[PDB]
């Protein structure tokens, strides 16, 4: 479990 | 491979310095996109200006009738908007303390503001539970937006400006397309406290927001799904900022009335700093762009404006 979340990637 | 600040798995601000100045509650403080400057507007009617990295008082800008709820910067930091209890909002060329426009159209007062990346336009949020869409080169309104039932807390433009995140206390978030106009999402939980404050990530994927319940959310804005919560602090009455802090780890930051500033790890949940010494609500909270430094200020009773700093922190070491 546990997706880290990524906020400032430019996907 | 480029200088990236270190992560540790827990900050360590400290008070470096306290700004004096305000004779009312400050009632927002921003840094400018390029670091220099740091803006606080407040119910005395004033916009300061001081700078980021030594606190030292720069300039006292002037002409609004009531007091500002909001001030904002554009992306070159030469201009500001504020949002004011005068029913107006005016863009004030920073250099020279003058305003070139006042933007005239809301039916009450103006709660929240922010320009978009490009800075030719302007998103703003009023009592009259609307949100307006102005040209900065003409000071015209070019669209309103029936947005909400309710006064309008914070309004948001995402990474490319394509669209606006909206917030109030009828208990909604809502994405608009900025060319249309058009509302894409509108965002319910189990229940709908009032939502007193909301915002993209910098990369535009999620929303941070913040509701009366003493509850820090993170949305993901595709999918309409809750994936993070933050508690701990105190929340249910005044619209308390809330920020991404990304230049050390990945922290959530906000105000609380409680008189703190709260640090939780964005992935964990969990607090990882309570920064201590203001003596009135903490209202408004702002992370530098680039350095680790916090701005914090308080209402009636402190009226200070603090700077805080990390250079350090908490590691975790493996021994074997």
């Amino acid at each position: 479990d546990e997706e880290e979340i990524d906020v400032v990637a430019v996907e | 491979a480029t200088q990236s600040k270190p992560t540790p798995v827990k900050p360590n601000y400290a008070l470096k310095f306290t700004l004096a100045g305000h004779t009312k509650a400050v009632s927002s403080v921003k840094f400018s996109p390029n670091g220099e400057w740091l803006a606080s507007s407040s119910a005395d009617k004033l916009i300061k200006i001081w700078g980021a990295y030594d606190g030292k008082f720069e300039k006292t800008i002037s002409g609004h009738k009531l007091g500002i709820s909001d001030v904002a910067w554009s992306s070159d930091s030469n201009l500001l908007v504020s949002a004011s209890d005068d029913k107006t909002l005016k863009i004030w060329d920073v250099s020279s303390g003058k305003c070139l426009k006042t933007l005239k159209g809301h039916s009450n007062y103006v709660f929240c503001c922010n320009f978009n990346p490009q800075s030719n336009l302007i998103v703003s949020g009023s009592f009259d539970e609307s949100v307006r869409i102005w040209d900065v080169k003409t000071g015209k309104c070019l669209k309103t937006l029936p947005a909400h039932s309710d006064p309008v807390s914070a309004v948001h433009f995402n990474r490319d400006g394509s669209l606006i995140v909206s917030s109030s206390y009828d208990g909604l978030c809502r994405i608009w397309d900025t060319a249309s106009g058009q509302c894409l999402k509108t965002l319910i939980d189990d229940d709908n406290p009032p939502v007193s404050f909301v915002k993209f990530s910098p990369n535009g994927k999620y929303i941070l927001a913040a509701t009366l319940d003493n509850t820090l959310k993170l949305w993901d804005y595709s999918k309409g799904k809750c994936l993070k919560t933050y508690t701990g602090h105190k929340n249910e009455k005044y619209c308390i900022f809330a920020n991404f802090s990304v230049t050390g780890g990945k922290w959530i930051v906000s105000g609380s009335e409680d008189n703190l500033v709260y640090i939780w790890n964005l992935q964990t949940k969990e607090i990882v700093q309570k920064l201590q010494g203001h003596t009135d609500v903490v209202i408004s909270t702002a992370c530098h762009p680039t350095e680790n430094i916090i701005a914090s200020a308080a209402l009636e009773n402190d009226k200070t404006i603090k700077l805080w700093k990390s250079d350090c922190g908490t590691l975790e070491v493996l021994f074997q």
